[PDB]
């Protein structure tokens, strides 16, 4: 739900984005700049402090899980809702993750793609990118908008 | 609140900003207009087409007001307490939009500084960030 | 959408509701423990202090208007993105409020139910209304998020 | 912070509440329970249901907690210090909770005296829990 300019602009991005450095990335900083999301990831072991979280396998691989279904919704603009469904129920009714979440790793998530391509992380794309998650965290939030 | 190391890690990381904080101000200024066109209404007397000299006038303003928190970080409260008033007193301005500059703030920072934005600095900036907003919004009267 | 008894239980509630004061008090709260939502209506002449608030024509005037509205959302409560579709326009587009502002006015009104109807209030009917604002609200932000 | 005027009516409010300061703080969670489902969560321990012993005896630590920082306004930090610890980092509670308990015990307070629950004792109050809530989020690395 972006005018037709807008997907292309985005969608031709995300080519050059490496989608498993980006998920490790935006995952770890999530968990060391907003200290109390750990409580969800407890099961990964040592986030005693940002080496140890940054550094832990296996945040890194939930890192690239993450991304790999955003880099999927990324194909679906039109059907956020449609897609995220499913995980939706799992984050919500399983999880128990409060919505304002979505966006802080939406939010972290635009900082590190900075972080990657520099001054190609324009002003108008990322206004676009903004709508990009967004648009993921309320169809994440669905199942109980 | 802010523990040493986050003191270190700005000052560290402001000091790397240098003569450049001008430019990054208008620059997270931009891109806040640019995402989040409710921010708008608060410079209907403002040229907001990119590279207006307003904005990059205003830009130094925040950028400098910034330093100057950056100096003062033992007393904020008292560094800003004129802004403190303008904004909320004065200016009415919605305590959301604050997180929203901050936002851009480290997406900009992110941005030039990619060596440096480190999880850990990114962390501190935030802590620090958020800090600059509590003051800002606390005189609501 | 709504265990059609949470429904029976909301209507049920709603129509012994004095819907005008408490419009009124609602909105007047609002601008009182609120302030920054003064700015939209400083056209309303002296909001000095919390008498002047709540003695406002002009304000009294409005909270009934804004009570009314919810008041029409209550028949037609399965559909609500198209009851609320153009004032989403209004406020999104013409005035500007950032959506925050709706769960919070939505969490005045809450508080201002408990007051006028004391122990009728139960936790229960509380939790069915909740759903009820956080669904006003969410429905209003369209034209945006 | 809090005006003399803020500091009266959060005085006089909790004071007004008076003994069934246990009861109000076990319904304000019992409200928040019903209200938010995922706050649930961080209690997998209780039993949940109504008149529950263990919400009943839970209420009249929270209420006793914010007794304690009724008597102290001027200094929170200080008071709440070892509360923020568990709350933070012993806890992990998303601060996003702190808006929920609160609003719920308005409504609670609201609910219980209607008459002295004026707009003005309402924006203290809020006020002060907000406070509150700042104290018990600060501890957070
Ligand atoms: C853009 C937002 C998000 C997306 C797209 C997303 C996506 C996913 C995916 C793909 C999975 C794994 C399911 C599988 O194994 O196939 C997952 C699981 C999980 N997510 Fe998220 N997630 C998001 C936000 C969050 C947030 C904000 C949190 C909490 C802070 C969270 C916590 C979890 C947890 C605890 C699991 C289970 C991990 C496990 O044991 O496998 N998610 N999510
Ligand atoms: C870290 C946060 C912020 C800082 C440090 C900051 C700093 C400043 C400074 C130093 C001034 C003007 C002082 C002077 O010219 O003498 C100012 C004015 C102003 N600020 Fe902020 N600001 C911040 C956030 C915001 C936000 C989020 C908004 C609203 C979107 C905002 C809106 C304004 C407006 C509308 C003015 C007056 C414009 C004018 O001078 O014509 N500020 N700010
Ligand atoms: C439950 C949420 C809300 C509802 C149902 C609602 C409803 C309405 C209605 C019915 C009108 C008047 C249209 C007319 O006069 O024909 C209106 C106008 C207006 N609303 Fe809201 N509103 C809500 C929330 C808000 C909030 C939170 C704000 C900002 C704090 C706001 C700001 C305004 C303003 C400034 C006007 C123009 C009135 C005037 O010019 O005097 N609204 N709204
Ligand atoms: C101003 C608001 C709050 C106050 C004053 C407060 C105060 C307290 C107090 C006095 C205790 C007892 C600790 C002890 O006995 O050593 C406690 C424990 C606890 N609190 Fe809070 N609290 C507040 C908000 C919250 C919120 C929003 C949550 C999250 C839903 C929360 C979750 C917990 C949990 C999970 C415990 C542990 C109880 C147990 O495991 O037995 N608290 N708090």
């Amino acid at each position: 739900m972006l005018t037709a300019e807008e997907k292309a602009a985005v969608t031709g991005f995300w080519g050059k984005v490496k989608v498993d450095e980006v998920g490790a990335e935006a995952l770890g900083r999530l968990l060391v700049v907003y200290p109390w999301t750990q409580r969800f990831f407890e099961h990964f072991g040592d986030l005693s402090n940002a080496d140890a979280v940054m550094n832990n396998p296996k945040v890194k691989a939930h890192g690239k899980k993450v991304l790999d279904s955003f880099s999927n919704g990324m194909k679906h603009l039109d059907d956020l809702k449609g897609t995220f469904a499913q995980l939706s129920e799992l984050h919500c009714d399983k999880l128990h993750v409060d919505p304002e979440n979505f966006r802080l790793l939406g939010n972290v998530l635009v900082v590190v793609l900075a972080r990657h391509h520099g001054n190609e992380f324009t002003p108008v794309l990322q206004a676009d990118f903004q709508k990009v998650v967004a648009g993921v965290a309320n169809a994440l939030a669905h199942k109980y908008h | 609140v802010l523990s040493a190391a986050d003191k270190s890690n700005v000052k560290a990381a402001w000091g790397k900003v240098g003569g450049n904080a001008g430019a990054y101000g208008a620059e997270a200024l931009e891109r806040m207009f640019l995402s989040f066109p409710t921010t708008k209404t608060y410079f209907p007397h403002f040229d907001l087409s990119h590279g207006s000299a307003q904005v990059k006038g205003h830009g130094e303003k925040v950028a400098a007001a910034l330093t100057k928190a950056v100096g003062h970080l033992d007393d904020l409260p008292g560094t800003l307490s004129d802004l403190s008033d303008l904004h909320a007193h004065k200016l009415r301005v919605d305590p959301v939009n604050f997180k929203l500059l901050s936002h851009s703030l480290l997406v900009t920072l992110a941005c030039h500084l990619p060596n440096d934005f480190t999880p850990a600095v990114h962390a501190s900036l935030d802590k620090f960030l958020a800090n600059v907003s509590t003051v800002l919004t606390s005189k609501y009267r």
